């Protein structure tokens, strides 16, 4: 975890965190405090980057979280012209571009000969303003290779987790997703991606048409799913059951404030009795027959109930 | 383990189903399932039962708690006993449920084929052709105890009878 | 009728088991407390030693 | 039974060659619902 | 950032300018088809008038409104809903029987007791005999219609092409028709169950009539409200226009200075 122009407290008060989560172990805090000069903290992530690369070279794996390299840009201004060297774009000399780029395209996924060891990254922008076309962010968008796009108004309007998902892309893989998973969320982008029309008729109230307001109805069951509360993960054989419900449309008929009941009670519900069903999906990660039927009763179980 | 139990316990509630209205022996169960996930919450969660005496005790250099609180985790090893004392007393109540079970079990064993019995009774016995007015009266007087009833009210309309025997009646 | 008597045969025996099963579970339950004290003090033990 | 029976069967078996017009066809057709209410209370949207 | 969310509120202003456009001009072509229906149905209605009149047959009670399942057609459900609610002090218990949705949850909360008819289906189609017939064959029956000594619609009545009125009228009822001052100067058999049939009739023939001239006014109200909002959009186009042109300005300015910075260094 790269932390980069924050404060000492900040960083205290995330460390605490990690330790609290005994996560901290295999964690590696590589820190450029707000106090650390300006080459230093141009210099931190290339120097996370050779303590990645360890990992990476020995055939082991490992992730690399660089928050934020908006920060780092500042360094890397402030470092520029007090080397007198020409303002760039936003003041960024250009060639940022190209001390961007190297850095970031040292995440790889080698050779088996290397053995497989892949140092993964998520660069870390916090855009002002959303502001994409500033020079730093339309240059870090082009080189990497997902976009996580995520939105204040969406946080505001209670969606916490907030996820402009609409913007938010990863171009790579789907191998970089369980085969089940593939499966129960083919059509969880469907029903979303006509939720989002949909959301816009809806939108000036004008009297929908009923298949609109099917979408809809079902669309809005789908977001409060989503949502979820800081510093709780979920543990992946049970999301397969809750996307499996929503996308197979019993959850559609399940009313949007009791949506939240209903999904902690069909965890409850599934770790009693079907608690078997999780283990095979633990067990084998791909959805055969026999799981989607098994899943499908299970399912019917608890929505009927 | 555990799964043997609730198995038992669900196929107890969809069975319950047909018996429904023991609002407190179906929270009882509900309860023998939390405390059931109680105990199995409590003993996954479960810490060693001492500190890392090896490592962590050759961590600290200095001397006063690193023998004393060692021997006293291995004193103290005696941590008290179970109830056992429960399960004959609380096995008592199962002995009496276990007697009334029996005996409604037997119950309805003995009403089953008493059932049986009487629904081929009616199916060797029962006439659907021609048979007496004279026979049914002789196998219900209750037919001449309404009929002489009747006869001595002065009433000789029976009510329902129009009710699926309309009347003739030209009028 | 019948059907209804056959829904309380299988009621009958099968309800007993499930009692056994719940005064199981119970005692099991006071197991883990003597189980708990030892978790308990080996946490606490553990932790006395952290300020030392 | 009632006049308002006759005029809506007479209507409803009119358009029982077969030629009709959409002024017609609606002056003789309808596809609706009706929801009494009572408390609220409504027995649910039936066919008027 | 500001430019474009500026820019962007801008266009949503535009697109709902277009579209508060696109729905006033529809409005009128609907409007057409309620006032069509209206003028034919009024005629038919006044020939059973002139009967009424030379008769003089003169006239609980019922009170029946008319709106649309369909929104945006201003606040003339809200208008008529509240000129119900000044009529709803003159029977506060009377039983309602509304026609349309908007109406129907206006008056449904200001009383829910008196409600005891309520239809859905209609709001969207055109007056028409049919429709008429199955609500009074039913209404006799639910609402005891024709005993009540008073049957009283309300409707919006449709004056012009730009206007909507609520308003008002009583229709006849067996049991006036029975008690009627007058009904002599036209002669019909008491082997004929006039009562009956003819509350039916003109159950239906004003009923229609009253649906007529609602659909007439509210389609009507509907080009009034969104020619009100075609204007409100340009307004706002106004202000975000001006706002756009300024910060659009400043954006310039800003960069400017940064080119001027460049070349002086």
């Amino acid at each position: 975890y790269v932390a980069v122009g924050q404060k000492r407290s900040t960083v205290a008060q995330l460390v605490q965190t990690l330790e609290q989560h005994d996560a901290m172990k295999y964690s590696i805090i590589v820190a450029a405090t707000a106090s650390e000069a300006a080459p230093l903290q141009y210099l931190a992530p290339f120097t996370a980057a050779s303590i990645g690369e360890w990992f990476r070279d020995n055939g082991k794996h490992a992730l690399i979280v660089y928050d934020d390299l908006s920060k780092q840009a500042v360094a890397y201004r402030q470092l520029s012209l007090l080397l007198r060297r020409p303002p760039g774009r936003e003041a960024y000399p250009g060639d940022v571009f190209y001390l961007h780029s190297r850095l970031l395209e040292r995440a790889a996924k080698l050779s088996e000969k290397e053995g497989s060891g892949s140092l993964t990254a998520l660069p870390v922008i916090e855009t002002q303003g959303g502001d994409v076309s500033a020079y730093i962010p339309t240059n870090v968008i082009s080189i990497t290779d997902g976009q996580i796009f995520l939105e204040a108004e969406l946080f505001y309007k209670g969606i916490r987790p907030a996820i402009n998902v609409g913007l938010s892309v990863s171009r790579v893989g789907s191998a970089a997703q369980v085969k089940a998973l593939k499966q129960v969320a083919g059509s969880l982008k469907l029903f979303l991606a006509q939720y989002r029309e949909v959301a816009a008729f809806a939108q000036f109230g004008s009297d929908l048409d009923a298949s609109t307001k099917q979408t809809l109805v079902r669309g809005e069951r789908l977001t409060q799913l989503l949502k979820q509360n800081q510093y709780s993960p979920l543990a992946t054989e049970e999301q397969v059951p809750l996307i499996y419900a929503g996308v197979n449309g019993h959850l559609d008929g399940i009313e949007l404030s009791r949506i939240g009941e209903f999904e902690s009670s069909f965890l409850s519900y599934l770790k009693s009795n079907h608690n078997e069903l999780l283990t095979e999906i633990r067990e084998k990660g791909e959805l055969s027959k026999e799981l989607l039927a098994s899943l499908k009763s299970a399912t019917e179980s608890f929505v009927a109930t | 383990a555990k799964s043997a139990a609730n198995k038992l316990d669900w196929a107890k509630v969809i069975s319950s189903l047909r018996i429904t209205g023991s609002t407190a022996t179906q929270l009882s169960s509900f309860k023998k399932r939390n405390d059931e996930a109680r105990r199995q919450l409590l003993e996954l969660q479960s810490q060693p039962t001492e500190v890392d005496f090896s490592h962590y005790r050759s961590v600290l250099k200095n001397t006063s708690v690193i023998d004393k609180i060692e021997s006293y985790v291995k004193q103290y090893k005696p941590v008290k006993i179970d109830a056992s004392k429960q399960l004959q007393v609380i096995e008592s109540f199962e002995k009496h449920a276990m007697t009334n079970a029996k005996e409604t079990e037997s119950l309805v064993s003995k009403e089953l084929k008493d059932l049986q019995s009487t629904l081929d009774n009616i199916q060797s016995a029962r006439p659907f052709d021609e048979l007496t007015v004279d026979d049914l009266t002789k196998i219900k007087p209750e037919i001449d105890a309404k009929v002489e009833e009747m006869v001595k009210k002065g009433k000789w309309d029976v009510p329902g009878y129009k009710d699926r025997f309309g009347n003739l009646n030209v009028m | 009728r019948i059907d209804s008597v056959s829904q309380l045969q299988n009621v009958a025996e099968t309800t007993k088991v499930l009692f056994d099963v719940s005064k199981e579970t119970v005692e099991l339950e006071s197991e883990a407390f003597e189980l708990k004290q030892k978790v308990e003090l080996a946490h606490e033990a553990k932790a006395v030693l952290d300020s030392w | 039974i009632s006049y308002a029976a006759y005029l809506n069967v007479a209507a409803q078996a009119i358009r029982s060659t077969e030629l009709q017009t959409a002024s017609v066809l609606n002056r003789s057709q309808t596809d609706a619902f009706y929801t009494q209410y009572k408390n609220a209370s409504e027995p649910t949207p039936i066919t008027k | 950032a500001t430019l474009k969310e500026v820019e962007m509120r801008l266009k949503s202003i535009k697109n709902i300018e277009k579209i508060t456009k696109t729905m006033k001009i529809v409005a009128s072509t609907r409007l057409s088809k309620a006032e069509k229906a209206k003028i034919s149905a009024k005629k038919m209605d006044e020939a059973e008038q002139l009967f009424y009149k030379n008769a003089e047959t003169k006239n609980k009670e019922l009170i029946v409104a008319i709106t649309s399942d369909k929104g945006l057609c201003g606040s003339i459900h809200s208008q008529l809903a509240k000129a119900v609610r000044r009529h709803l002090n003159d029977q506060p218990n009377a039983d309602i029987v509304t026609i349309g949705d908007k109406i129907k949850m206006q008056l449904l909360r200001t009383h829910p007791n008196n409600i005891k008819l309520s239809i859905n289906g209609i709001g969207k189609d055109a007056p028409t005999f049919q429709e008429s017939a199955l609500i009074a064959d039913k209404l006799l029956s639910v609402m005891k219609a024709g005993t009540y000594p008073k049957i009283s619609i309300f409707y919006n009545d449709p004056v012009s092409s730009l206007s909507f009125e609520p308003s008002e009228k009583p229709i006849f009822n067996a049991k006036t028709i029975e008690q009627s001052p007058s009904f002599g100067k036209f002669e019909i058999d008491t082997d004929a169950n006039v009562p009956r049939d003819l509350f039916e009739y003109t159950l239906a023939n004003q009923m229609l009539t009253a649906m007529a001239q609602g659909y007439a006014a509210e389609i009507s109200a509907r080009r009034n409200a969104m020619d009100n909002a075609s204007k409100n959009a340009g307004d706002m186009i106004n202000r975000y226009s001006i706002l756009y042109n300024r910060t659009r300005q400043a954006v310039i300015t800003n960069e400017l200075v940064d080119i001027i910075t460049g070349a002086s260094s």
